[PDB]
């Protein structure tokens, strides 16, 4: 707050705590759903389109960890496979138009940089060893977001560079480019050439 | 040594740090919020400190600066090593830019990676023949050498926690940071120093804890490899045992509150300073090939506790022979190792003895640094002042003043050389022997080798004139001088502006044709001969013609004033003198009055405009006549009857033909130097200008009253010019962008 | 396919002519090397200043750059600082690292292709008659014997200037195994510039 | 926790001054200050290392706790008041559950019982607290470390409370295995370790005898002054040096291994230069020489002195290296020379791997193959016969502190030589600093963990002094305040300076020191770190400066010689000059916060405002003019009991 005001709004804003708590589903940040898309969408498991933060009711002092993005949520329903419907409920999206969500974005780009990660750890050298399942899973997740312009892959291979720039190494680099090949391979007939 | 001058401001402590420059600049942290912020200082103008803002947020422990110049890195005690250039080339105006931050404190040496070149002075072993012999070029290589054989800049830094921070400065702009730990037992490093060893740079990173911990070198390479930088280490003979740790007088000194390698770029000879409370004891160490093994070359008696150590900073070989004769001649500067103590002394050491060689007892100095030849100190005090004590050659021995003048002379000569400044050398010289060091300079300057003579050709006149400021028997000569190197400017950049289309058969420029017939040929005493015997193919396009208009006016008026200035009338030497009698200068400016011929012929607006009295006179014609008079006179040499009274008949007769104008002359000012004392002190202030003792002399353009527009400003020259180039986009721009870095005497532009 | 070099003066009286000296023999350059702006065609770049720097690096070598375009960006910013008030820029050191780039290229090639070496000295200055006293792979051997030896080692160099000197033209000569401006002297070796 | 993790040994009444300073400054009712007290303890159990670290929480918490609160009650219904506290923590099942699983016995009955054996919870309490406990057990569903520690405090300290080779089998069944941790914690926990060490070390100083023939009465005092040894050189790491060091500098004895513990004992914080005039006393090198080398069996030991063959083996090592360096010695010789030093009395051997460990400490990479792999072999089994009389059990202490020893160089190159590798960890809390990574990152990482959970750790405790020693008290002090100053919730920054004053108590007064003196003053004077003092993050600065300015002072005209004494003085200039200025702001609330709290927690201790200088109290004036304060503090504040108190005072009151 401002220096005249003090421990006036500090100590008013700090006495609606013992109501925020009543208000806060205890372990909110680490319950995680089951990714079945029947259930069409349950309003618990949404997220703010803009801000990756649980969208919460009324303005009182929650707990400091419901104000932070849940980047574990979003990675473990992007994870799993078939879950499109899930993430598009979730994050909101509704396929109608031109969108390039950043936060959306970003958060793929740190899934590949997580699977570039894993692909270290002695990898089943001469094969996917279970790693293969990423990728695997990460071409259609890719393909399915960019592909419905909900993404920009310009914009995206940009900021994987950015990454992966002073990250630690290759051992990994095939399927990274096993994964560019497929929208590349999608769009190099329509899209523009520059992208 | 007396103080040259100190000066102070005008009105918790933290540690302080400088840097002296290749050329004289100090930068001194000055811990008074202004206590973030880097002074620079002039050195030969004190009184206009610029205080960079320096952005950074905790105290500034480590300041550095380029073997170049040019260039200065800050790191503080939260990371930021930070880059400081030279912005739009002004040294007064620095500018932040490439960087690079970890957050923990660097708290050992930033040092600047090394160029292959080192040096060496052969100090009086060889103080007598020539050039090459006197200082020569020792092999040592770079810190990655380059991709293709030039060294790499960039900077190693440690920091607490013994990280190392290579950061390459690619040629294209943009920084390669990397960072890898110094031992794989990660551990306190207090007090810790870097020096570059000659073998590939292999440089080596000494790092202590605090107190009765071993020393602990180190030994980084750095790896370009991998489009990636990439640092190697691995471990070196550590060095416990201060040797104070053992005469069982155990904790009478506890801390290392210094270790400075005895030279950058000369490893294998580490200081330390331990001390304690009201105490300290510093010793040298040496690593010995014995398996390595340190053990003390040298070590001192107790002492009261140091406050600031300052290294030799002048390359001078250690080997007997050399040294002997150093003893001999008494040549002392580069032998030097200034302690300063808490009580308040200086004390000169012998670095290999560690003996006194002479003392300041005169509030101590709580940052000191070295000059460049062992000539000057620069001691932040402790109450917040600044002193430039002056080191004597020889350490206050009256020894025979032909030795003085070979000492100077032989530090003068490397000055040259390595181009670097001569500020301190100009603290010591006498008002005695000013004409005999010019003398003794012509003389080393005729004989060296008629190739060099050219490297040299524009930095001996600039001595010559920072010479003659003193000895007030001849400040007559510094105008003349600093006119010379003004007039050889105009001719090698009006000699290079030609562009013929015939190079008729053979090699012949036109600037060299211009001189052999203005010369040999036609020594005719009227111009229009001249203009006949040369290819009159001399044309630039109408708006260059234009734009040298401001330019040739000058090479007018001076013609003007020398031939008016031949009747003496001045009861003194005058400001036009040596340019009579026997100069070549007579031939250049008759080669600059043919060419002004020629061009105006073409467009009549770039000729020199004088405010003539007879209407139709031909006044340019009239001057060539002179012109040819006085150098037909003063071409053949012996004739001191060049004033024959025809001569000066006419030249007398001049002011009533033409308008005698009123030039600038370019000392501009007296420095500081010329004014200090011999002896007595000069107390001065930060921002106020010692009390008592508008031309754009590079473009030759009037400013007003007032300027009303930013000027640059020669250090030593005086020289003042406009700072946004305010002719229009026509503008010559082969003299603009000549002086753009380093003005005609070769000194650093300044802001008004 | 072949490694240029080019060696432009630092600072002298070329900065007001090298604007257009640029475009009508440097850009066609490049052209030839390429069509219209790691293996194969390794540009560099190597600008010399006057003496007149008390130690400022005589020479600013670039680096080999396989890209073209990123030899346009070098060759642009070239800033012609403060040549001084003599003529007789360095060209001594300049061909000394020039041939010290050459070699490295050869150490660094030593592979099936020997290629032709073409090294460009575009400077209004004539040469300084100081040995090459920066270099340290070359000292003591003055510019002329630095034209022996570049011209020995079988690789063709082309002085263009913007002004007709002769104590350039005895250089290039003196060395053996056009012009859109009539004052310019541009006599090129290996390499073809449109008449 | 601090108390437990780092200083056990340290004494009750520096605790107890600690613990009523705290209760005091932030007023805590005394129930929940034991049940805080015996919360700490028991989360420190519960995470603990498995070993030698859980003999010390034990011990810590079931004999030391005790006593504290015992002299807590000398220092006050207390017992009413322990009730309270034990009926606080018996309603927390979990946490008492996870120590029964680990302690392996009902770790609060035992706590019980032992609580009320001293002079606390009477026994009524201790019936009803216990079928509490045991009605709680009901429904959750080899003997115990804690009985062992509450058994071998008694039995060992009034047995060894006061010679044959009846001795040397009571120090064998004594070196049986885990009964060496137990005795030393339970000495230690109750201020005993010292006796204890010195009664060992004056059996060391007497069994360097040498007057006696036969091999038989030899052999005992042999490997007397080897059990000895080992069993003072462990008290000396494990439970830190400075224990066993010599109290009273008569200056004539000093025994032996005062002596070998100043001279090469590598300690964390001593690198001990080899080629030190006390390593190589170059008397007799010959004596020890030729009885490593020509004897090709076990060394005669019939009147070996051990006074000067632990110190001359510095020497013998030394030489025999170089020579084997040089190609003289013969690899299979110095094999055999190995074997011999270690075929008898270990002592031989950690002595001589000490001077090893310090010679290669100071030794280039390329010059370190031989001196390691000396080491290599010393480190190694004996594999023979015609041993000492207890051998595994020495062999398993040797190399206990072979390790602890050797642990340092052998993490540079890496040079992994293993060990016999039971205790599955004998280095807990060692090297935890990630490589390549700044100090910076660790501090901020550990502390923002820290806030996460309001007790600090055992393993964070060990990070924070690495990163207070590898630093500066000014780098802690500094980024911990930038990160108290980032907080923007009011119940965080109060946590955070109620943490960080534990996490300060580690050199307490330097930090008090650094803190004030070149913190508050670089905050309180840029008027651009103005900003930071807002009000959430402010008060708690201001009640974390007070309460490091009073325990400064309260621990151990005014001399001001003292540099706490010269902050102090400087502070409270800075205070004027900032309450008596003409622009007001963040700076002038936080000085008058600080004002506000050094007036609530005034105690006896601080009486003059602790340290207003002799011309303050002109400033009382001021924080008159700008009260936003009842009166009455200022006499609080004024220096009362004096002569131009009595004018100062009044004359401010009058206003106010």
């Amino acid at each position: 707050p401002h220096w005249l005001l003090g421990n006036l709004v500090s100590d008013f804003v700090d006495t609606f705590r013992p109501t925020a708590r009543i208000n806060s589903i205890c372990g909110r940040c680490s319950l995680l759903p089951v990714v079945n898309n029947s259930g069409a969408i349950c309003n618990s498991w949404k997220l703010d389109p803009a801000t990756l933060r649980f969208p919460l009711k009324g303005l009182l002092p929650y707990d400091k960890d419901l104000f932070e993005p849940q980047t574990a949520l979003l990675r473990y329903v992007l994870e799993q496979p078939y879950s499109r419907d899930m993430v598009c409920n979730m994050l909101g999206l509704n396929k109608q138009h031109k969108q390039r969500c950043p936060v959306l974005e970003d958060q793929l780009v740190d899934l590949v940089v997580y699977a570039m990660e894993r692909s270290e750890t002695e990898e089943k050298f001469d094969d996917g060893g279970t790693s293969q399942l990423l990728w695997q899973h990460l071409s259609s997740q890719l393909i399915f977001f960019v592909l419905f312009q909900f993404a920009s892959f310009p914009h995206m291979v940009l900021s994987l560079h950015q990454k992966l720039a002073g990250r630690g190494l290759i051992k990994g680099r095939d399927h990274l480019m096993w994964v560019l090949l497929q929208f590349i391979s999608g769009s190099i007939q329509k899209n523009a050439l520059a992208d | 040594m007396d103080l040259a001058y100190v000066c102070e401001w005008e009105k918790p402590s933290v540690p302080l740090a400088c840097a002296w420059s290749c050329r004289n600049l100090i930068a001194f942290t000055m811990d008074l919020d202004l206590t973030r912020m880097i002074h620079i200082l002039d050195t030969e103008h004190p009184w206009d400190l610029h205080s960079i803002p320096s952005e950074h947020h905790e105290a500034i422990t480590c300041l550095e600066w380029d073997q170049s110049g040019s260039r200065l890195l800050s790191a503080d005690a939260d990371g930021q090593i930070k880059c400081w250039s030279m912005a739009d080339h002004l040294a007064n105006s620095w500018e932040s830019s490439v960087g690079s931050l970890v957050e923990g404190d660097p708290i050992v040496a930033l040092s600047w990676l090394h160029n292959g070149v080192k040096l060496a002075l052969h100090v009086e072993k060889s103080g007598a023949s020539s050039f090459g012999e006197k200082f020569s070029r020792v092999k040592f290589s770079p810190s990655l050498t380059l991709f293709g054989g030039k060294p790499m800049e960039g900077w190693i830094a440690v920091t607490v926690s013994g990280l190392v921070t290579v950061s390459l400065l690619k040629p294209s702009g943009q920084v390669l940071t990397s960072t890898e730990s110094l031992c794989r037992l990660r551990g306190r490093v207090a007090l810790a120093d870097i020096a570059f060893t000659g073998g590939g740079n292999i440089v080596v990173a000494t790092a202590d804890g605090s107190s009765a911990s071993p020393v602990q070198f180190y030994k980084v390479c750095v790896s370009v490899v991998s489009e990636k930088c990439r640092i190697d280490t691995e471990i070196l003979p550590s060095l416990f045992m201060r040797c104070t740790t053992d005469l069982n007088r155990k904790d009478k000194f506890p801390a290392i509150t210094h270790l400075k390698f005895l030279a950058r770029d000369m490893s294998e000879q580490v200081l330390l300073c331990a001390s304690s409370q009201t105490s300290s004891i510093v010793e040298c160490w040496s690593l010995r090939k014995e398996i390595l093994k340190w053990r003390i070359l040298s070590a001192t008696n107790d002492l009261d506790r140091v406050s600031a150590v300052a290294l030799p900073k002048l390359p001078i070989s250690l080997t007997n022979t050399d040294l002997k004769v150093a003893s001999d001649t008494q040549f002392y500067p580069g032998l030097g190792l200034a302690l300063a103590f808490h009580d308040g002394s200086v004390h000169i050491v012998h670095r290999l003895s560690l003996q006194t060689m002479a003392v300041f007892y005169s509030v101590h100095l709580k940052a000191m640094q070295l000059s460049w030849t062992s000539l000057a100190l620069v001691g932040i005090d402790s109450h917040g002042k600044l002193s430039v004590l002056r080191l004597s050659p020889s350490m206050g021995h009256p020894l025979e003043v032909g030795l003085a003048l070979r000492h100077l002379l032989f530090l003068l000569e490397y000055c040259m050389v390595t181009g670097y400044d001569w500020w301190d050398i100009l603290l010591h010289v006498q008002p005695s022997m000013v004409q005999s060091l010019v003398e003794k300079l012509h003389e080393e300057y005729t004989r060296q080798t008629a190739a060099l003579q050219q490297v040299l050709s524009t930095r001996i006149l600039a001595m010559k004139a920072s010479l003659c400021k003193l000895s007030p028997c001849t400040v007559t000569r510094v105008c003349d001088y600093h006119t010379k190197l003004f007039l050889i400017a105009i001719s090698s950049t009006l000699k290079s502006l030609l562009r013929p289309h015939f190079l008729n058969t053979p090699d012949k420029s036109p600037g060299d044709r211009l001189t052999e017939i203005c010369t040999k040929i036609t020594d005719v005493d009227i111009d229009k001969v001249m203009i006949n015997l040369k290819t009159e193919e001399f044309v630039l396009d109408m708006n260059t013609l234009q734009a040298l208009q401001q330019l040739l006016q000058w090479v007018g008026d001076f013609v003007l004033y020398l031939l008016a200035s031949l009747p003496n009338q001045g009861s003194l030497l005058r400001p036009g003198h040596s340019f009579l009698r026997d100069g070549t200068s007579l031939g250049m400016l008759r080669e600059l009055m043919v060419v002004i011929r020629i061009w105006g012929l073409l467009k009549p607006s770039c000729l020199p405009v004088y405010t003539a009295t007879s209407d139709t006179q031909d006044s340019m014609s009239l001057l060539f006549r002179l012109l040819t008079k006085l150098w037909i006179c003063c071409r053949d040499e012996g004739p001191a009857s060049e004033p024959d009274e025809a001569l000066v008949d006419e030249c007398c007769l001049l002011p009533s033909q033409l308008l005698i104008p009123s030039l600038d002359w370019l000392p501009a000012s007296d420095g500081l130097v010329s004014r200090l004392q011999p002896k007595q002190p000069l107390r001065l202030q930060f921002g106020r200008a010692p009390t008592l003792p508008k031309i754009d002399h590079l473009r030759r353009l009037h400013l007003g009253a007032c300027p009303t527009e930013e000027c640059k400003a020669c250090t030593r020259c005086g020289c003042v010019t406009m700072l946004k180039s305010p002719n229009r986009t026509t503008a010559v721009k082969q003299w603009e962008q000549r002086w753009i870095k380093n003005c005609l005497c070769g000194g650093l532009w300044w802001r008004v | 396919v072949a490694d240029v070099v080019f060696v432009i003066e630092g600072t002298a009286n070329l900065g007001p002519y090298f604007e257009g000296l640029r475009k009508h023999y440097l850009l066609p350059a490049i052209e030839y090397f390429n069509g219209g702006p790691y293996g194969g065609t390794q540009y560099s770049l190597v600008v010399f200043n006057t003496v007149d720097c008390a130690p400022e690096s005589y020479v600013q070598c670039h680096a080999p750059t396989s890209s073209a375009y990123e030899f346009v960006t070098w060759l642009d910013g070239i800033k012609f600082m403060g040549g001084g008030g003599e003529s007789c820029s360095l060209i001594a050191e300049g061909l000394s690292t020039a041939l010290q780039l050459f070699d490295d290229f050869k150490k660094m090639r030593e592979q099936i292709g020997q290629t032709h070496r073409v090294c460009l000295l575009i400077c209004n200055s004539p040469p300084y008659l100081l040995p090459a006293v920066e270099s340290t792979t070359y000292s003591g051997c003055t510019t002329e014997n630095l034209v022996q030896q570049i011209g020995e080692r079988g690789i063709h160099f082309s002085i263009v200037s913007p002004r007709k000197l002769p104590a350039l033209r005895l250089l290039f000569e003196k060395a053996a195994p056009v012009s859109q401006d009539p004052r310019h002297m541009v006599l090129v070796r290996g390499l073809v510039l449109p008449v | 926790l601090l108390e437990g993790t780092m200083n056990l040994t340290g004494e009750t009444q520096s605790l107890v001054e600690q613990l009523t300073m705290v209760k005091r400054m932030q007023h805590i009712p005394t129930p929940l200050f034991v049940l805080e007290i015996w919360k700490a303890c028991f989360v420190g159990l519960i995470e603990s290392p498995e070993g030698t670290e859980e003999l010390k929480w034990t011990a810590f918490t079931f004999l030391k706790i005790p006593q504290v609160l015992v002299k807590l009650k000398k220092y006050s219904d207390f017992t009413e008041d322990v009730n309270c506290a034990f009926e606080f923590l018996l309603k927390l099942t979990p946490l008492l559950d996870k120590a029964d699983q680990r302690c392996n016995c009902d770790c609060t009955n035992f706590l019980l019982q032992e609580c009320g054996k001293q002079g606390l919870l009477s026994e009524a309490s201790v019936n009803n607290l216990m079928a509490k406990r045991k009605a709680d057990r009901e429904h959750a569903p080899i003997q115990p470390n804690i009985q062992l520690i509450l058994r071998a405090e008694p039995t060992v300290t009034n047995i060894l409370k006061t010679s044959p080779e009846g001795l040397l089998g009571v120090l064998g069944h004594m070196l049986s295995g885990k009964s060496l941790d137990l005795l030393l914690a339970a000495a230690a926990a109750t201020g005993k370790l010292k006796s204890f060490a010195r009664k060992f070390i004056n059996l060391n100083e007497f069994t360097t005898y040498g007057s006696e023939e036969s091999t038989k009465p030899a052999s005992v005092r042999a490997l007397l002054f080897d059990i000895s040894f080992l069993m003072l050189c462990h008290v000396a790491q494990t439970y830190g040096s400075e224990v066993i060091l010599s109290e009273s500098r008569t200056g004539a004895e000093v025994p032996f291994f005062e002596t070998w513990m100043q001279t090469c004992m590598p300690e964390e914080g001593k690198i001990l230069n080899p080629d030190h005039p006390c390593f190589r006393p170059d008397s007799t090198k010959v004596e020890s020489l030729v009885a490593l080398l020509n004897n090709s069996s076990e060394m005669k030991l019939v009147q070996m002195k051990w006074h000067e063959a632990c110190l001359s083996i510095s020497a013998a090592i030394l030489e025999i290296l170089n020579a084997w360096e040089n190609g003289v010695l013969a690899f299979e010789s110095i094999q055999k020379i190995t074997d011999n030093i270690k075929g008898k009395v270990c002592s031989l051997a950690v002595c001589a791997v000490a001077w090893l460990v310090a010679h290669v400490r100071m030794l280039g990479l390329d010059e370190r193959e031989k001196s390691l792999q000396m080491i290599r072999q010393l480190a190694g089994p004996l594999f023979s016969e015609n041993t000492l009389q207890f051998y595994n059990e020495r062999v398993v202490i040797m190399n206990s502190i072979l390790e602890r020893m050797c642990a340092d160089v052998l993490q540079q190159t890496a040079t992994q030589i293993k060990f016999p590798s039971t205790g599955v960890d004998t280095m807990p809390y060692w090297n935890l600093l990630p490589p390549k990574r700044p100090i910076k990152e660790v501090l901020t990482d550990i502390f923002a963990k820290v806030l996460e959970k309001g007790w600090v750790d055992s393993r964070s405790i060990h990070i924070f002094d690495t990163l207070l020693h590898m630093g500066g008290v000014y780098w802690f002090c500094n980024n911990l305040i930038k990160e108290l100053l980032k907080e923007t919730r009011k119940e965080h920054t109060l946590r955070a300076v109620e943490l960080l004053y534990s996490i300060f108590c580690l050199d307490m007064q330097q930090v008090t020191l650094v803190l004030l003196g070149h913190i508050l003053p670089g905050l309180l004077t840029d008027s651009s770190k103005w900003h930071s003092l807002m009000d959430p993050p402010g008060t708690a600065l201001a009640k974390l400066a007070v309460w490091c300015a009073l325990s400064s002072y309260s621990s151990h005209t005014v001399n001001m010689r003292d540099p706490l004494n010269r902050v102090l003085a400087n502070l409270f200039l800075l205070i004027s000059s900032i309450l008596g200025s003409r622009t007001a702001g963040p700076h002038t609330q936080f000085v008058q916060w600080f004002m506000e709290e050094c007036v609530d927690c005034l105690e006896q201790g601080g009486r003059g405002s602790v340290l207003q200088f002799m011309p303050f109290t002109t400033v009382s004036e001021l924080v008159k003019v700008s009260a936003m304060s009842s009166p009455k503090v200022v006499l609080a504040i004024t220096d009362l009991s004096l002569p131009l108190g009595r004018q100062v005072a009044a004359k401010a009151i009058a206003a106010l």
